[PDB]
């Protein structure tokens, strides 16, 4: 979990013109990139609580120190979905139907987010991945420094 | 549906991968002008400083 | 537990050459002749108070020690400053592109200013858009 030192250099990463403010719409960017991962609605309702434009680093550290899930805690998660989705019981999915269910439903996510995503990924002859190479990637890929 | 409510936990976790990784770039490029600045500022300081010029020149002597 | 004071260590080993384990104004003189560093008398006084903190006549290490961290602190080894010149040039070319260091020098971190920026650009860059970055590295570690 980052320490004090790790979110407040986080914090000042974001704040580029370093006037002790990020603004609202970074701060989903900022609690990911030290390793918790809201969902759409969970930030939301976090937004909607901070009822301000901008945040601080006060308010970061408080708020990335709520129980927001880490990568691990939503693993098993991840592939009862993955599981729930595979047709052939072989551990793959098409990333085909993956790019369309990223994109198109839920709380979707961007072209360029997806490509990069899929960047990562090993397709097969038949344009099957194996998911659980996936969701590892998303769970132990790019750690804390 | 069901489907749209079960990848939102996939969507939350990419969401992370992607800025984690992001923010690997960044912070390294941050860290490393840091360095930078923090040595060209040190040396605009001390560079004509006598103790400076005789630690400079004993230096090569050193393990 | 740190290699910045093992350096200084070492080094006020070699200006104590008697081995008594302090620095007199008499020693400090003969240092300055051994190492070839030329200091008027008001600059020599001035360097002895400086590092005699205490006023005694003597500069013990950890008066050295205080008085040169002061000064130094911030600096780093020179492998880490090479590797960090190595993020804005991931090759092995020793040049970075003067507009790609000067937004990232200028923008992030602790922000140098444009003058500090172009000192920093009055050793480094020997041709008209490129820094060559050994050229300051090299003024630190001879
Ligand atoms: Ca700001
Ligand atoms: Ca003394």
């Amino acid at each position: 979990t980052a320490s004090a030192d790790q979110i407040q250099e986080c914090f000042q990463i974001f704040d580029k013109d370093n006037d002790g403010k990020v603004s609202i719409e970074e701060l989903g960017s900022a609690l990911r990139s030290l390793g918790k991962n809201p969902t759409n609605a969970e930030l939301n309702t976090i937004k909607g609580q901070l009822n301000a434009k901008e945040f601080d680093l006060a308010t970061f550290k408080t708020v990335y120190r709520k129980p927001i899930k880490t990568p691990t805690e939503q693993s098993k998660e991840m592939l009862d979905a993955f599981r729930a989705l595979d047709k052939e019981g072989n551990g793959t999915i098409q990333e085909a139907e993956l790019r369309q269910l990223l994109l198109n439903l839920g709380d979707a996510l961007t072209s360029s987010e997806v490509e990069e995503l899929m960047k990562e990924v090993s397709v097969s002859g038949d344009g099957a991945i194996n998911y659980e190479s996936f969701v590892d990637m998303l769970v132990t890929g790019y750690p804390l420094a | 549906r069901r489907i749209g409510e079960i990848v939102k936990v996939v969507q939350a976790a990419a969401r992370g991968w992607v800025e984690r990784k992001h923010f690997r770039q960044a912070r390294e490029k941050s860290v490393s002008a840091r360095i930078i600045q923090d040595n060209i500022r040190a040396y605009l300081e001390f560079k004509n400083w006598a103790w400076w010029k005789l630690f400079a020149k004993a230096r090569p002597l050193l393990v | 537990g740190d290699d910045q004071v093992s350096e200084f260590k070492e080094a006020f080993e070699l200006f104590d050459s008697e081995r008594t384990g302090f620095i007199t104004k008499e020693g400090l003189q003969t240092v300055l002749k051994q190492f070839g560093v030329r200091v008027e008398p008001a600059a020599f006084n001035e360097m002895f108070n400086e590092a005699d903190a205490t006023g005694n006549g003597k500069i013990q290490f950890p008066e050295f020690l205080s008085m040169m961290g002061r000064r130094m602190k911030q600096t780093t080894s020179e492998d880490i400053l090479r590797q960090a010149f190595r993020t804005f040039d991931p090759e092995g070319t020793g040049y970075i592109p003067k507009a790609a260091l000067q937004d990232a020098l200028l923008n992030l971190g602790d922000r140098l200013k444009p003058h500090e920026f172009a000192e920093f650009l009055g050793i480094t860059e020997t041709e008209k858009g490129q820094i060559r970055y050994d050229n300051f590295i090299n003024t630190m570690f001879t």
